DNA sequence: TGGAGAATCCCGGTGCCGAGGCCGCTCAATTGGTCGTAGACAGCTCTAGCACCGCTTAAACGCACGTACGCGCTGTCCCCCGCGTTTTAACCGCCAAGGGGATTACTCCCTAGTCTCCAGGCCCGTGTCAG
DNA sequence: CTGACACGGCCTGGAGACTAGGGAGTAATCCCCTTGGCGGTTAAAACGCGGGGGACAGCGCGTACGTGCGTTTAAGCGGTGCTAGAGCTGTCTACGACCAATTGAGCGGCCTCGGCACCGGGATTCTCCA
């Protein structure tokens, strides 16, 4: 056999694209799942979670702390208009409100 | 008796310990008056302090790792995982070691076969350190014994070689390629072979 | 003063992410209502934890829609005439 | 075996600090009772879901997932807890 | 079980290398994870239907896409996934 | 002669456009108004006559709705008029933005 | 600008089958706005769904399925 | 051969069995599905069915009408409060509104 | 062709109402309801087999299905419904 | 409270078009048998859930006082309702012409299935750092 | 000053490679449904105007929550002990997928006639002023 490299490596991503088509596969969503639909949804997860890790990261450094909190992804998704649009129905465990009076 | 080597047998530089620790038998000691007769394959060697892959890099100074400054040849294991262990052999200097990593037996093959037990080829019999390690029942309790004393296990006089780079340490720094691990041409029992350091 | 307290529990009660109501009662309230649906029933820490969350976070919601339904009638005190307006409009 | 009213473990204090986390200066007298049936009726719900949930599984253990199926049910999602 | 938390350490590592993350922080990225998967292949899954296929290529994930997420998010995450299948598919 | 006093026109039409089933907005301005939203998307779109339909009885159930929450928000006020304030509150209850 | 078409005893109208009695004279504006937003909102989808097919035309189905993907479920146009 | 008895017929239902079978086998529901899941299934949307048609045919009686208009149908699923919470989130089409003005609005 | 769940309706309408009609988009509201119940209690199942590590989709899971989707004494009466009719399959 | 303008319902005829019944048939549901595996069933281990005792100790509870605030009342003035009149364009019917949905044949590429192998990721108890 | 988190064998699920068959892409055609313009009748909107009436601001009072303090209490933490049952594995059986032949049930088409919208006159309230 030739060199095994992995498949996720050849879309330059970083999230499990042969995880994504096998939860895709046994998941009961179609019949068949094409080639490139594991690898687009893997990068688009990866952007999504590194979306949140950027907010979240700066949310830890202007509290002066070097470990993302609970607290900090709540402020991180409700601060952006467009994640508070995507998670409005979401409870964060442990996050806390924003302050407003 | 004359079949066991003393503490002046190891007194020479890494390298040597990884040149003359090739092909030699290692005969574990069991309490039920049996021998084991193990023959080592393959060897690795940390330099000491100026090595990346080492526990001692960068002057390390920890309590555990310390069986080096009162004589050579000093018995080392370590915990890996949570319950696994390792055979160091500390050379001659501060921080210098020689790893053991593998092994082939030549009796007593039910001993390690249910022993080894907490798929049962010969090719993958003893192959890796941690459950070699477990076959001999060394544990912890053993890291202050000292090598060619009392009952225990010795070293044994016995009857090409290829070297390899160093394979698991990452891709950083620049101690991590160097070719030393030695190991013999033509065995189908060792675990990690180099097809592109064969040709030379 | 009559409200500085409030406002400085208030700013207090919104930077920190701790759990306002007590475990132990609300433990024996949900053992309590889980009474009625099956007989001895064992519960997880986990879910007690996960039930305390979801109150919470549903109870703070709620009051921050009556407090908007209490400034929406020119007046800073909550009563429950805005929590049925609010809870009428979220559907419940 | 058998408990009794513990809806009053619901403290005013209680009630009083979840609306000052909610941005409330000023609480009425009767906002409690209020409080104490909106949340029975919401534990009513999400435990009753979790509860089948149990059931349908065959166990005796209402489990995290039991609750976060049920949050998940009623349009409500909680990140936290392994779901 | 498996968990997304070497994938988000890899992803917090290429995108802040001085911040850790905590154990509850990584549920709730998991989660975040999981959901974000389920709506998204849920609803190729309903434009699968819809069409008569009987096959998830990355057009309908890229409308699943459009159609969950809202307006800048759903522009990046379709241009971060075109670039994806372009890449996967030029090797 | 005859003037209704003010209110009775009004309640006599909230009978009738309660007891009545049909839809309230002419449906040219409303084909009008769907074709320039759908021009902001993509040009060149055609439609069927009763995806309109579909797309106008969604919006007036949608406003009625709005305008029912609307008068709870405008009575909660001790009033009778309703204001642009009392959407915006209903909107905003409602987790609209 | 076909917003106007939406006219202002249209919205009486529709305000009348709320019971909303009397109307103030900025109302119209607001709900020209909101109809104006969540008829964007419906016809978006509606497009996206129509370009996934490859079609020119918005059907029936398209906006049913995307007034239901916004929890909106309309009944009698098909199913 | 035997005779043909409807699946339908066999348990006392005038829903399809064999149809709701192939519906959840065509569905991407799960990979199997078992005999008694179409028959209780159709048993359940008989009955959903039966509760809505049951009170649409009151309100039809109750205007005077012969036939089952749209109005009928929202009519009976406003009035009952379980059909109601069902379905909260579904718009019938040519439906209109329940007659309801508030107390404050009507004079003294 | 197009399926539809237009004779079925017709047919226990003529059962409960036997002198009452039905108009074309009275049926087609009826077809929709029929659909959106079938997706809703399928789904439900389909989920609560994924969840409990299920392949099959078996009469309990519409059981438990039926029970989550509905509000009480409709659910009651139509999990007597399917028992009554699963036992009269079986037995017959 | 009465009178009168105005809105609303009832009964009688009409004519219309959409529901409701019948028929040919094509497609999907039934019947019978086989075969492979998902899942019921019995059993065991060990996690963890419940019950109980006691000490600090913070939080809940009861009470006293005062003042901020809800709430009713009154004046007033803008602003919307109701109605008549004029302008404006929705709407019904029709022709037509063109785009485009929907169906069919075919031929092709791509994705399921499977065999083998190997490398990424999981499990885990001590080194070292950030609240 | 410490506890949560990171840096250290083996195993199983991803990956390469071959096969093959059917699902989707493409070219062509048929006709149903969309668009657009015109006439022309008219329902419906736009606009102006008067006036009632309701929103809104000001003010006074009475009471009911906030705030503070002392006494009570039971949460919270630590620890122990017992056992229900959660979770896993082994075995085997019956239940559902799958396929081929059969056949009748529902669907498209078509004909027909009876419920329902509509017009209209008279009875019956609705409302507003006096």
């Amino acid at each position: 056999r030739a060199k095994a490299k992995t498949r996720s490596s050849r879309a330059g991503l970083q999230f499990p694209v042969g995880r994504v088509h096998r939860l895709l596969r046994k998941g009961n969503y179609a019949e068949r799942v094409g080639a490139g639909a594991p690898v687009y949804l893997a990068a688009v997860l990866e952007y999504l979670t590194a979306e949140i890790l950027e907010l979240a990261g700066n949310a830890a450094r202007d509290n002066k702390k070097t470990r993302i909190i609970p607290r900090h992804l709540q402020l991180a998704v409700r601060n952006d208009e467009e994640l508070n649009k995507l998670l409005g129905r979401v409870t964060i465990a442990q996050g806390g409100v924003l302050p407003n009076i | 008796h004359l079949t066991r080597l003393g503490l002046e047998f190891f007194d020479q530089p890494a390298v040597p310990l990884a040149r003359a620790f090739l092909g030699q038998v290692l005969v574990r000691r069991l309490p039920n008056g049996t021998e084991l007769r193990g023959r080592i394959v393959e060897t690795e060697a940390y330099l000491g302090p100026e090595d990346e892959a080492a526990h001692s890099r960068g002057g390390r100074q920890t309590p555990r790792n310390r069986g080096m400054f009162m004589k050579p040849g000093t018995l080392y294991v370590y915990i890996i995982y949570g319950m696994y262990f390792c055979m160091n052999i500390s050379s001659q200097g501060d921080g210098a070691c020689v790893l053991l990593r593998a092994l082939e037996p030549l009796e007593g093959l039910e001993t390690m076969r249910q022993l080894r037990s907490t798929v049962l080829k010969d090719r993958e019999l003893c192959s890796g350190p941690s459950k070699l390690c477990q076959a001999l029942a060394i544990n912890k309790s053993f890291d202050q014994r000292d090598l060619a004393q009392d009952e225990a296990v010795w070293l044994e006089r016995g009857p090409a070689v290829v070297a390899a780079a160093r394979v698991g340490v990452g891709h950083a720094g620049e101690w991590a390629r160097k070719p030393l691990r030695f190991y013999v041409r033509g065995s189908p029992w060792v675990s990690v072979v180099d097809r592109v350091a064969e040709q030379d | 003063r009559p409200g500085t307290v409030a406002l400085r529990e208030i700013r207090r009660y919104q930077k920190s992410t701790e759990l306002l109501i007590r475990k132990l009662p609300f433990q024996r309230l949900v053992r309590e209502i889980a009474q009625d649906f099956k007989t001895d029933l064992r519960f997880q820490s986990s879910a007690v934890m996960a039930l305390q969350e979801a109150s919470e976070a549903y109870l703070v919601g709620l009051f921050e829609d009556t407090n908007l339904c209490a400034i929406h009638a020119k007046r800073v005190t909550i009563m429950p005439k805005d929590i049925q307006l609010a809870r009428r409009i979220r559907g419940e | 075996k058998v408990l009794r009213d513990n809806i009053q473990g619901i403290t005013k204090p209680a009630i009083r600090r979840l609306a000052r986390r909610g941005g409330v200066k000023r609480i009425s007298g009767l906002i409690y009772e209020e409080t104490r049936g909106v949340l029975k009726v919401f534990l009513e719900n999400v435990i009753r879901d979790a509860v089948t949930y149990t059931e349908h599984a065959k166990r005796k253990t209402v489990t995290a997932m039991d609750v976060v199926y049920a949050l998940k049910r009623q349009g409500r999602t909680l990140y936290g807890f392994g779901g | 079980k498996e968990s997304y938390a070497i994938y988000v350490y890899k992803v917090l590592k290429q995108v802040h290398p001085d911040t850790g993350i905590s154990s509850k922080a990584m549920s709730i990225m998991n989660s975040f994870v999981n959901d974000v998967f389920e709506r998204i292949a849920g609803e190729a899954s309903r434009l699968a239907h819809y069409n008569k296929r009987s096959t998830i290529t990355s057009r309908e994930i890229q409308t699943a896409v459009r159609l969950l997420l809202p307006g800048e998010l759903a522009k990046h995450a379709v241009s971060e996934g075109t670039k994806a299948v372009t890449k996967y598919t030029s090797a």
